[PDB]
């Protein structure tokens, strides 16, 4: 009599899917269990008889599998012997599968920028953040800059952004057990204003766990810092077509005559541009004076890609309200409800695509992307299908100067 | 960051190189020569055999609250109890990215009394 | 002179898997607020951003323009067992108190961490090993609820405790399943001469079952083993003989872990019986 | 001996009692004050901001409201004194770290001077109903008042100057950084350190001797500060 | 304030390289765009036709 | 307070201890050398023998 080999797999990609997708197994999996025969020209084996498999102190059918009722460790499908109607007994058995579990979340914190008073604008600020996973280990690190807290509606953009905004990433390639990110924001402001931003730390591990942790400062618009950045026209259009300005400072706007999609073909002419005139584009800040003026210069002029607003919305849903996780027997559910509803509840990211730093000799500040969001397609995450959920819905810029005022500007993608 | 023969540094995600730099028009010229490090960069302590050896970023004590900087616990990149005669810590140059472009010292304590430098 | 009689701020103790064959981990068991340890648990401090106190600007004409403290020295973590905490006399309020608690009633000692340790490892990373598998020191000893607690020195040694402690057991002890037995319970026509081998027609089976040891987590909820005998699944009870071939059969049983996921450690061996019809 | 970091309300001037209680060994107690004056610095001109916060059993969850400079009733989550060994029955104190700033500071030259966050502490409250009791021992019950032997008048007068105080607080320790949680927590049983024996050896009545009410105060580098807390259920 | 220079000092503007990727071998979709360090890798992953570097704006 | 063979100070309720710091970043370094104490220290003073000897805190 010979028996099969059975598999669990990870099918559960919310919130982020896992890298091995049958090694390390996060919430439900999809379970398929093989059998047994006998022989061909055998008795037949006795009827109506069948293997029972288990997983660690479980009975387990095939099918979905909530892995929230097991504990987090190494496990393998186990099944019975069963001997055939003369009682020979099984001739081989197959070696399955050797599988993690991780349903936790990794510890993430902040160590400088804590316990805080203020910044000035324009002055650097040292952000140093730390994280740590038990279970298959850290992934994926990114940091953002928020002006608004405990937000949901998307889709709406304030004089201050009011959305995450990233200013540092990183990496691990070995899933190690824990990493360290720092790196440096250069504070900005409204002019002449004082205001609280949060800074945020997104950590994803191996199974597609996922945290967010916060620290607030204070920010301080310098004395200089009086006047947002003047901006010219831009607009955003495909490569091969031709630009349409306008003038829609520190605001975004819908489709214009010149659309904008991702492409996901090699196709260079399907590429998508955004471009700001260099002539309309100034910085009044300064500190006559003694025959030299004090000024302030422009720093930076960055490419943005926000996420997009569907697939946000479904990851946000999940860590607050369906995560199996939060219904498991296994876990504080009220410990984990209020870690999250705490740092979960913020509109969808700006990713960091660039910067189009000095004028061209075309007068222009211009960035090239596909528009496909860098989360995705196998840049972080393999995700394929469904190119409007796995897209930036818009392609935004942010101009800021040294004295720490900025402006932004950017207009909503075709998809 | 050693030279290449085609003129350029070789590629690394991490490492050093001593630089001269010079700056003037319309002020007189003033120069610095200083190592300049990106990424991970690991450093050697000499001491005697038997020494406590503790290697501090920037402040081995007294937080500057005025400034917003401060002294932690965290900032402690190795501490050894005895010495075989040199000691080896590691170095992330991103940590204090107020002071990206100018200098920040390495403290190094031998037996909590000697203390040295290194920008 | 300078005076330093502050220790440094408290640090928090915190508690992490680790990932190997031998080693699961349960967060919250029961709604006891208590984390579950097979193998090794890893134990750091959850913010490495504490500064020794105490800190801030000097008074006008001071040597120094900000107060320098001794300055942060070491982290030390403490496994006291609960039953410990039965005596109400011992402190809680002011904080050194706290620590002299603490080393009065330790049970489990770690070496104190000088350093944060590498980028791979967490802030003041320690081990703490159990079950025999394990090789990692110290080793804490099961069915013992433990209270981890960190202490936090300066250079002159004054010490502070931390302001919350975690609650940790440990279990590296599988189940272990009962003896099952099938008799003879049909005399018509004629009785068999021993019961116990000879078998025929319907017969009388008592199975086992399969337990956690007492004072461990136990077996998850809902789940137990299941029998079979020649080539067939057995249920306790009666049950026809005829339905399968004759010949030498003993009864066989799967093997569950517990809730840990600890392997069985004592299995029976059931009677070898002939069925003859 | 000791050093206190002053405090104060925001651009105010105010005087501050200095209070020392003595207890001698056969339960003689006595009071000495001295006052101060107290300015706000320049820099001191508002109160440090607070999140919220919430006082929970260690088992429970937290429930979290925004009181921020009072003492609120008994939410939810009540907490109470636990006399057993039982570390599920302990009571935690937890601050949201995300809404907990100061804006004290003194654009600048290209770098802010600001004020930090200095102590985040957990105070217990002395019970109103001993405190009561004490009192009012020590100004009309007393027998050494009606004592034949003693100065009646000046003993009347040094106390009735020193013990006309409310119920006072104790300092359990400091929630100090924030943890992993982004919370400045504390745990306590919730049972004060002058009796069962941590001070004086009193076990019964576990009402007049645990605390009434489990609070918490955050200052600042300048000097400002704030109060939270919640009436222990008892 | 108080650092050891009025301005900061960044190692410094050192040289500039021109690379021809063939147009098909971005139909993989998994090379970086974001991240323009991350986008010089990429680059240089795939580069086919490669100048020498230009130390000198030239005369 | 000496130092134990473990890298920490010996326990002790009163003690002293000569102790080397820096500070840096961004002023340039400048470092002391003292004597740190904690809790009730003894301390003697040498004088030839027959002299008045007082000693204050801080002022005379």
């Amino acid at each position: 009599p010979t028996i099969t080999g059975s598999v669990i797999r990870d099918t559960s990609d919310l919130p982020f899917a896992s890298q091995e997708p049958e090694r390390c197994l996060s919430d439900i999996a999809t379970i398929t269990l093989g059998g047994i025969t006998d022989n061909a020209g055998g008795v037949g084996l006795n009827p109506g008889q069948g293997l029972t498999f288990t997983l660690g102190g479980r009975q387990i059918q095939a099918g979905q599998f909530d892995t929230n009722q097991l504990a987090d460790g190494e496990y393998t499908i186990g099944f019975n012997s069963l001997t055939d109607a003369l009682g020979n007994p099984v001739v081989s058995a197959p070696t399955n599968a050797k599988v993690y579990i991780d349903n936790t979340d990794p510890t993430v914190n902040f160590n400088r920028a804590v316990m805080q008073g203020t910044f000035a604008s324009g002055e650097r600020v040292s952000v140093e953040s730390d994280a740590s996973d038990g279970g298959c280990g850290v992934y994926e690190t990114r940091l953002f800059w928020d002006t608004d807290n405990g937000v949901v509606d998307d889709a709406t953009t304030t004089p201050a952004i009011g959305h995450p905004v990233q200013f540092a990433r990183q990496r691990v390639t070995d899933g190690a057990k824990a990493d360290s990110l720092n790196a440096g924001w250069n504070a900005l402001q409204l002019p002449n204003g004082a205001g609280a931003v949060y800074l945020r730390a997104l950590v994803v591990d191996r199974a597609g766990n996922a945290t967010i942790s916060t620290t607030p400062i204070v920010v301080n618009a310098k004395i200089t810092n009086q006047a947002r950045p003047l901006l010219g026209g831009f607009d955003a259009f495909k490569r091969n077509a031709s630009a349409q300005f306008m003038s829609n400072s520190n605001a975004i706007s819908g489709v214009n005559g010149t659309a904008v999609t991702p492409n996901t073909t090699a196709n260079s002419a399907l590429d998508n541009i955004l471009s700001l005139d260099s002539v309309g584009t100034l910085t009044t800040n300064a500190y006559g004076a003694t025959e030299t003026a004090i000024t302030e210069k422009i720093r930076n002029v960055g490419a943005y890609g926000r996420f997009d607003a569907t697939q946000w919305n479904r990851i946000r849903d999940y860590q607050l309200n369906t995560d199996p996780t939060l219904r498991s027997a296994y876990v504080n559910a009220g410990n984990l409800a209020n870690q999250r509803g705490n740092n979960w509840r913020i509109r969808t990211p700006w990713v960091e695509l660039g910067s189009s730093d000095t004028a061209n000799t075309q007068q222009k500040f211009d960035f090239n992307s596909d528009l496909l969001n860098d989360f995705y397609f196998g840049r972080t995450f393999g995700n394929n299908d469904n190119v409007n959920l796995f897209s930036y819905d818009q392609f935004n810029g942010i101009v800021s100067g040294t004295a720490g005022a900025y402006s932004f500007y950017g207009e909503t993608v075709q998809k | 960051l050693t030279l290449t023969n085609e003129g350029i540094v070789k590629d690394a995600d991490n490492g050093w190189r001593r630089l001269g730099q010079g700056v003037s028009t319309p002020s007189d010229p003033n120069g610095n020569v200083d190592i300049y490090v990106k990424g991970t960069v690991n450093f050697s302590v000499n001491a005697a055999a038997g020494s406590k050896v503790e290697v501090f970023l920037a402040r081995t004590t007294g937080s500057d609250v005025p400034t917003n900087d401060d002294v932690q616990a965290g900032d402690v990149l190795r501490s050894v109890a005895s010495t075989s005669g040199t000691e080896t810590f590691s170095l992330d140059s991103r940590r204090l990215a107020e002071f990206d472009g100018v200098r920040k010292w390495i403290v190094v304590r031998i037996n909590g009394t000697q203390v040295t430098y290194q920008p | 002179v300078i005076a330093d009689n502050k220790g440094p701020q408290q640090p928090d103790p915190e508690l992490n898997g680790v990932q190997n064959a031998y080693s699961n981990i349960l967060n919250n068991y029961n709604n006891s607020g208590l984390t579950y340890v097979r193998g090794d648990v890893n134990v750091f401090t959850g913010n490495p951003s504490l500064q020794d106190r105490e800190f801030g600007q000097a008074p006008l004409g001071s040597s120094f323009v900000q107060r320098r403290p001794s300055g942060f020295e070491s982290i030390r973590y403490y496994l006291v067992p609960e039953t410990a905490f039965g005596n109400k006399a011992l402190q809680e309020s002011d904080e050194m108190l706290r620590a002299k608690a603490i080393k009065s009633v330790a049970t489990v000692v770690s070496a104190p961490v000088l350093e944060p340790g590498t980028v791979k490892a967490t802030s003041f990373s320690r081990v703490i090993g159990s079950g025999a598998t394990s090789t990692v020191t110290p080793k804490a000893q099961d069915n013992v609820t433990y209270r981890v607690y960190a202490i936090s020195r300066d250079q002159l040694g004054n010490e502070t405790a931390s302001a919350t402690y975690e609650l940790v057991r440990f279990d590296n002890v599988g189940p272990t399943i009962t003896g099952s037995v099938i008799r003879d319970t049909s005399d018509l026509p004629f009785a068999s001469q021993e019961p116990e081998r000879c078998l025929s027609d319907i017969a009388t089976i008592t199975l086992g079952g399969i337990t956690d040891n007492a004072g461990g987590v136990g077996l998850n909820p809902g789940q137990g083993l299941t029998f079979t005998l020649g080539g067939r699944q057995i249920q306790a009870g009666q049950f026809d003989t005829n339905q399968l071939a004759d010949g030498e059969y003993t009864i066989g049983f799967n093997s569950l872990t517990d809730a840990l996921g600890n392997p069985v450690v004592s299995a029976p061996t059931n009677a070898k019986v002939y069925i003859d019809n």
